[PDB]
């Protein structure tokens, strides 16, 4: 077995960045905050909350969500978000949600791509 | 009626805050049980700046103590003024951050930050009018630096207009305590540049130098260094608490000190620091205070102002003194040392006068200098950070807490850009 | 809140644990009966409603004699009877016997008791595993226990105070074999491995304490003093507190490189005591003396990566800073170019307690210097030829094969130790 | 004797009195007050030492 | 004139009644035997010619142990011997057992005593029914008693301070079953139902009172304090008097929506007291904090429909107005679009009395916040899947069927709770 | 005031019942002469559950001893507490059943059962309110199993709604005392499935293992096992006899435990069982009691719960304890071992608290687990029964006492169906 570590140091996964259409959709949608880092800015679930509120004003209210770094508040935001997603019919994958709350590299990117597909006319992300 | 919310972070921050509250309580005549025993109207006149009145005559500091290990605030509560603080304001975890900025900022700092912000909001809403928050902590430590930067970001988000004051103990140049001080300092400076409105730099070795050379103490413990820090921290805000012939609050000092938003790092010093033997031989005069004030030995920062150029400098004097005397002294200093002062600002000194001197001292003066000398401090910290980061030593501790390697490079780039701006204004020429 | 669970595997582990627990009882005032005439003992002792204090320790061994010595000696009313776990047949200096055949039921019971112990701890700083690399029980059963602890507990910091075979002097014949096996095992499980050698500790006892006939009790007393100094910051307050999590963060640059040289100072008898100043600078220099190493490994050959200093007693930050500045200015002491600071200083206000009947004097100051340095690869280099010299003839290999091992295990252990050698060379090189 | 029956001078042992007490809140409150007083005394001792 | 008849059903009801009546006796100065050394007791006590005051309460249970504890405790000479009603066989966590077979004669005798009690009251604000949703006695017998009360008394205001099962922690297994059955029963009978959760009150005791081991006595003390604050306007005078009838008219936007979150403030021990100002604004903020809720239901999830505040002690309309204006301006707290005011403030001049031996401190100001908010649908959502998950396998269904229930009753209760969910969603939506 | 009628059957049942009555008399402070010397009001508060008042202060246990040979009853009467029992409650035959279920159920059990039911009716009619009956006996013995099943059927016929609790000593896996244990067990389990509302399985080898490992008793007498069983039998009903913070009677336990009528078999264990050596070393906390309680070695049934899945589990705690602490411990156990708990029941725990701990113990906790692990024990009994019945060994004795061979087939089919139900709910998935 051959290893690629620096004496056991495994470099971070270094996932590819978001697609330009996804970034443009997020920027065009009016948000108080900005996507600086996908992982950091989506882990709390507040930005996803604002996106869901913009697409569904009555269903998602900003006051139900809290901009906190805690696991408890993050889980509350993401669980009410998943409840609304299931009630509406939107497919919000639980594995991606958990990777996003735990800050797993690429989980928030994939989640944002999934939401951009669910909302922005299913404009399939240009892959390969 | 302009309140200040004090926050202490980490072991060093908590010890400094405890010493500061002891000094302020002594200055206002407050015993460790909370009762006032000062016999002076002015002491109770503006006690609401730092304290709140309980059901009785007790006064509770508007202080919030942060840590991930309970031992430090157990020591704080065992300290001389451990009983003034409200027991609810002690926010502690169970496992401390092992000198890990990632642990104190993302993993373990995330859960306790709820309680920290809850207590901060509870204290802030009770304030009639809020001047701002002041956080005392040490760069180069896990819980201190990490939780402090996270809290400062949160407070900047919640209260953008309110003033933000930071007393950060930057790692010392020559003798370093912990190995990962350059990582923690680099990661903390990036947050402080973006979030902190006003930030002051302290170095343990610089404080050792000043207490060995000026005070001529033989065995200075951490208590003496915290005593000097407490003196500076009180003297910066004495204008809020006492009548002044030319008073100047924290926002006024920040306005007259900060030329550009990113250049908000300051070196501070306190006068008069006199050795016990030479107390009789030294004569307390405004020129003597200014002479000690502008001496590079008086700075509590390692960087000496001689290498850099004074962009700005505020001087808060306390005691019965002549405004003409003070102003002429500052102008004479500027003219004599015009080489060390930036040309494209006609007057580089913000002079303030307060009528209430610290107890026992007939006069005093605190100095807050914005100079491009701090550039060399940031440069040295970057020199250590790059040396460690090239071989990625101790990087796995930060990586295992869920921190991207890209964040280290981002922080280093921000720190280097700050250095570049300092150099640009050091060598900027008029017209 | 700062509980640390102690595991003592094999004869050497139990015999150093005896000294460690005598020292802890003396330090906290706990009488051998179990109770004392706050909450500083919580790191090592859990108190019952009756007021009696019981240690959070587990004496693991496949031989009954060592454990029965504890059950019969003075500390029979101190230790938990079931926490003393005894086997029926010894491992016979066989890693295979202690890891594949006899160690199974013993390690199952050990994990059961360890779970019961950890259920009684609010916090848990980590585990202190004291074993003897070079004997079947300590090596094999200790390795199996470390692997199970890694599997179940996970991220809890396990500090292994291992005793490797000395360069020339040794007491076993298959010691290189089971040492290489256990080294391959614990390279990937323990968080910080503190290296100890009987030859170097004999050198310390003879030269410093002037004991012409050093013995295991003296060696274990020195080791106990070192571990007490390491854990002092957990139990007693002081400036610059150091935590168990902080040792790994400020001492381990990379996960593979976590083996540490340990040195204590001062090591002086009461006769020679109060006859030198014993200043902070002098005790720091003594700690950095290559003779003060408890491993027969000259640090001059290698370069220091990190040095954690633990000061006990009347120690002041000005003095520790001055001493460390002198050490940095010193030329012979050499650090790696990628670690400019390389120092982790921590002070404690509790002076080291003196064991009655021991040779160490009552000194108001003490230093425990624990360092990650690339010189430690030399001891692995010695064992790596001591191993293959026998392995070419496959001497004593049938013994290991009989208890459920294969030629592949030996080959893999040797290749892993070679990889560790290469890693030490690479970290030392620019 | 019965193995389940605890021996005297054990953490498990309680006399006939302190059994049938049926008062949990009062005992917890008394223990809390005692712990608070002991903690204050410990802090006082540490303050004196410092 | 302002009499309120108290009913306590089941172990939980009787155990909160013990705390309630201890608190009332302490507040009015009535000694436990009944007599004290004007007419403020008339709300809870009826005085006899001899001077002894007997409470207007009824302790109902099918198990003799809880009632006999009261018959043998300190309050043996206070309550009426026939007012204490004891069953012979327990309901055994069975809604059918407590509603169809055992509960019949018990509820008949209970109605007899309730007739006698109401005949002794000139006025009658209503009933305060304290039962246990999640147990056969509380659920079944309480539901039957509530139905009979609705039949005979009619428009009298029945305020049901029910205890619902906590989300994750619980003590019974058929608790979702009998909870769903009782909720279906009381959706149409009680006038204002107050939800209480042992998990939330445990968290309140742990965080606010620093009790690391909270118990039922502490929970009942908190509940009793809430009820005393709720009834304070009936007994003691103050500006902005609020009545039992006014609770509805300012709280129940629609007849179906009458479930209420309850929160008390401040909850501070004696040690933590006199360190904070405890101003009106601060205590109102604490009452509106989600952690201070006595129900495991985060109010941020829904929107507040109505909030009725009961202030006790030195509280001025200036301060209550300022605090409520700040609460309205707060962005986190959100009200429904169709309720512009949504606030019902009522002040009282009597500070909350402290029970000696308790943990609550002597505070000069107190707030009891009882709110109708659509977030309460979340707890019904939890019970609705906890019910159907068991109901899929028909586990413990034979137990309920044996005492004269049918699968149709389970289906009807589940459908009614689903309809309640739908109504909550509808009133929440614009 | 909710009375319980105790019945002892066979030698093992009689010995266990004698030990149980000794334990209860000690717990209520009753001397062997029956007079009250207990020195507590609560002891006499609910003494009527197990005892009746005699002419004087003597208290007569509500126990009925049943046997076919007089030796066991003579020994019990000569024992320390042999004089409390009413002599009329000793119903014995003259020729004992030679380990023959047929002799104990059809031939010889028929004549004595009339007297036994007469005594049972006399005891039950005297009760104001009757919770039910508890029958202690041993599966795998002639007189015990025979009249145990016979009397249980008769009492089920007479009092259908009244509770039936059984403590059956199922034959042990590895060591078997008599040859015909599988035959007797197969015949008796079929009866218990139909008749007994609540059945408690005890194995002598499980008792030996628990008293040799936890108690570290090296040569345990049958008295020790009987006394552990007695402690469990007391603790199961202590909520009836003493005030409790959250009490739970036998019917409440049965309702919360039995999901479906045929799945009424339980494994039980007692805490805290401590060896004499470690008694000072062990500190009693609710987490410690729960940790010992959920251990598989603590179960008094040989089947270990790890193989199966916990359908339900009730725990009756005793002592001044925190309900929050207990509930948190049980919820944490469920969360940690969710793999071992049935999914389609959200909460598999029925926690009860009584405020009166047993004598000598500060705190205690008796456990009652309904789990599919009992499947393997019934499977082993069937594995032995089928092996014997294929060759019809020892069948001729049962045949000559007058049961058809088809009874064996029907009993085996019923036991196999019970095993199938347990497996079905072991591997049942939600939704
Ligand atoms: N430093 C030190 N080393 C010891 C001491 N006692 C034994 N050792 C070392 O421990 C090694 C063997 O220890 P063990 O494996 O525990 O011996 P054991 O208990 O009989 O178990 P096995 O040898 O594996 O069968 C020897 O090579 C010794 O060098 C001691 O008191 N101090
Ligand atoms: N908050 C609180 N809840 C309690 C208290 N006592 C009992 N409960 C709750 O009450 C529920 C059961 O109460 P009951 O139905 O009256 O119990 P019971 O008296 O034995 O009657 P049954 O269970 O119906 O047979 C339990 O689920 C507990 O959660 C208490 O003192 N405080
Ligand atoms: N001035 C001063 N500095 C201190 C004190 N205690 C620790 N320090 C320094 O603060 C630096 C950072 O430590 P710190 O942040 O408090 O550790 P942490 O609490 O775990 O984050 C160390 O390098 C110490 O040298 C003190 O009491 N006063
Ligand atoms: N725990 C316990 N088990 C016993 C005792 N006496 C007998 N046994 C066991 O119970 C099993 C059945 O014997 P038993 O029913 O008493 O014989 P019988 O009375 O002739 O039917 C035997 O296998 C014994 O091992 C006792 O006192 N205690």
């Amino acid at each position: 077995q051959e290893d690629t570590t620096l004496f056991g140091y495994e470099s971070p996964p270094d996932t590819p960045a978001l697609h330009r259409d996804v970034l443009k959709w997020v920027q065009g949608l009016d948000l108080s905050q900005s996507l600086k880092n996908c992982r950091r800015d989506v882990a709390n679930g507040f930005l996803v909350a604002e996106i869901f509120s913009r697409y569904f004003p009555a269903d998602i209210q900003m006051h139900s969500f809290a901009n906190a770094a805690s696991s408890h508040f993050k889980r509350d935001n993401w669980t009410q978000l998943q409840a609304f997603c299931g009630r509406q019919g939107i497919n919000l994958p639980g594995d991606l949600v958990e990777g996003c709350v735990q800050g797993v590299h690429g989980a928030a990117i994939a989640l944002l791509e999934h939401l951009y597909e669910a909302f922005t006319g299913k404009k399939v992300p240009r892959l390969k | 009626m302009r309140e200040i919310v004090h926050i202490q972070g980490g072991q060093c921050g908590n010890q400094i805050g405890a010493k500061f509250w002891e000094v302020v309580s002594d200055e206002h005549g407050i015993d460790p049980t909370g009762t006032y025993h000062g016999d002076s109207d002015l002491q109770l006149e503006r006690i609401n700046v730092y304290f709140n009145e309980a059901t009785g005559g007790r006064y509770v500091p508007r202080a919030i103590l942060m840590d991930l290990e309970p031992g430090t605030m157990d020591s704080v509560r065992s300290g001389p003024y451990g009983q003034i603080f409200r027991p609810d304001n002690f926010v502690f975890g169970q496992t401390g951050a092992g000198n890990n900025w990632a642990k104190g900022h993302y993993t373990e700092g995330a859960e306790l930050i709820d309680s920290v912000l809850d207590v901060v909001r509870k204290e802030a809403e009770s304030c009639d009018c809020l001047q701002g928050f002041q956080v005392c902590h040490s760069l180069g430590g896990g819980t201190g630096s990490g939780m402090g930067t996270l809290l400062i970001s949160k407070i900047r988000e919640e209260y953008p207009d309110r003033m933000m004051l930071t007393f950060s103990v930057v790692p010392s140049p020559k003798v370093s305590d912990t190995v990962v001080e350059p990582y923690n300092a680099t990661l903390s400076v990036h947050q402080l540049v973006e979030n902190a409105d006003e930030c002051m730099v302290l170095d343990n070795e610089a404080l050792y130098d000043i207490c060995f050379r000026t005070l001529k103490l033989t065995t200075p413990t951490f208590g003496d260094l915290n005593h000097l820090i407490s003196a500076v921290m009180s003297g910066i805000t004495c204008c809020l608490r006492f009548p002044g012939q030319l008073n100047a609050d924290l926002r006024k000092l920040a306005v007259n000190l900060i030329p550009f938003p990113r250049l908000h790092f300051f070196m501070v010093g306190f006068t008069p620091l006199t050795s016990r033997g030479s107390q009789q031989y030294r004569a307390l005069t405004v020129p003597e205070l200014t002479q000690q004030m502008w001496d590079a030995k008086n700075m509590m920062c390692a960087a000496d102002p001689r290498h850099g150029r004074y962009l700005t400098a505020s001087a808060l004097f306390r005691g019965r003194m002549s405004t003409k005397e003070v102003d002429e002294q500052m102008l004479n200093v500027q003219n004599k040392n015009s080489s060390y002062f930036v040309e494209w600002i006609p007057n580089n000194v913000k002079s303030s006068v307060c009528d209430i001197p610290p107890k026992g001292l007939k006069m005093s003066a605190t100095f807050i200098g914005n100079s491009t000398a701090i550039q060399e401090m940031f440069k040295r910290v970057s020199e250590q950070f790059t040396a460690m980061f090239r071989r990625k030593a101790f990087l796995h501790w930060y990586t295992g807490e869920g921190m991207d390697e890209m964040e280290f490079t981002e922080a280093e780039s921000n720190m280097n850009d700050l250095v570049s701006e300092y150099q640009q204004y050091q060598d900027a020429s008029a017209e | 809140m700062r509980e640390v669970i102690s595991i003592h595997i094999g004869q050497a582990g139990i015999q150093v644990g005896n000294a460690c627990w005598e020292l802890y009882c003396l330090e906290h005032g706990i009488q051998p009966d179990g109770q004392m005439p706050d909450d500083a003992f919580n790191t090592f002792f859990s108190e019952t409603g009756a007021g009696k204090h019981v240690p959070r320790c587990i004496f693991l061994d496949l031989e009954p004699t060592v454990v029965d010595e504890v059950r019969t000696g003075t500390y029979r009313q101190l230790f938990h009877p079931e926490q003393l776990i005894s086997g029926k047949e010894d491992a016979a200096n066989n890693f295979a016997r202690g890891h594949y055949t006899i160690g199974k039921e013993i390690v199952d019971l050990a994990l059961d008791r360890i779970r019961k112990l950890a259920d009684n701890c609010t916090g848990l700083q980590g585990f202190l595993v004291f074993n003897a690399v070079g004997g079947g029980t300590g090596s094999g059963l200790g390795s199996l226990l470390l692997e199970r602890l890694s599997v179940d507990y996970g991220k809890k910091s396990k500090l292994g105070f291992t005793v490797y075979p000395s360069p020339q002097v040794s007491t076993a014949v298959v010691e290189p074999y089971n040492s290489v096996l256990s080294t391959h095992s614990l390279l990937e499980h323990t968080d910080v491995a503190v290296m100890l050698d009987n030859e170097a500790i004999y050198d310390i006892c003879r030269r410093s304490l002037d004991i012409e006939r050093p013995t295991y009790t003296n060696l274990n007393r020195l080791i106990a003093q070192v571990i007490s100094s390491l854990t002092a910051s957990l139990r007693f307050d002081g400036a610059l507190n150091v935590d168990i999590t902080e040792f790994q963060t400020n001492l381990v640059p990379y996960p593979r490189i976590h083996f540490m040289l340990s040195s204590y100072a001062p090591i002086i008898s009461a006769e020679k005591a109060y006859h030198e100043q014993l200043s902070v600078a002098e005790i720091t220099n003594a700690a950095f003396e290559p003779a003060s190493m408890m491993v027969k490994c000259d640090p001059r050959h290698g370069k220091y990566m990190a040095c954690c200093l633990m000061y006990r007693g009347d120690v002041v930050p000005k003095d520790v800073n001055a001493s460390v500045a002198t050490i940095k200015t010193k030329r012979t002491i050499q650090f790696v170019d990628w670690c400019p600071t390389g120092f982790k200083c921590g002070i404690n206000y509790q002076p080291p307690t003196v064991v009655p009947g021991g040779d160490l004097a009552k000194v108001q100051r003490a230093v425990c210097m624990i360092s990650n340095s690339t010189a430690i690869g030399e001891i692995f280099s010695r064992l790596d030829h001591k191993f293959d010299l026998m392995y070419a003839k496959r001497a004593f290999v049938h013994w290991y094969v009989g208890e459920g091992m294969e030629e592949g295990e030996f080959s893999e252990a040797r290749e892993d130790l070679a990889a560790l050698e290469k890693d030490f060379e690479e970290v030392g090189a620019e | 004797g019965n193995p389940v029956m605890p021996a005297r001078n054990a953490p498990a042992f309680c006399d006939e009195y302190d059994r049938f007490n049926r008062d949990v809140a009062g005992e917890m409150n008394a223990k809390k007050q005692q712990n608070l007083q002991k903690k204050e005394e410990v802090y006082a001792v540490k303050r004196a030492e410092q």
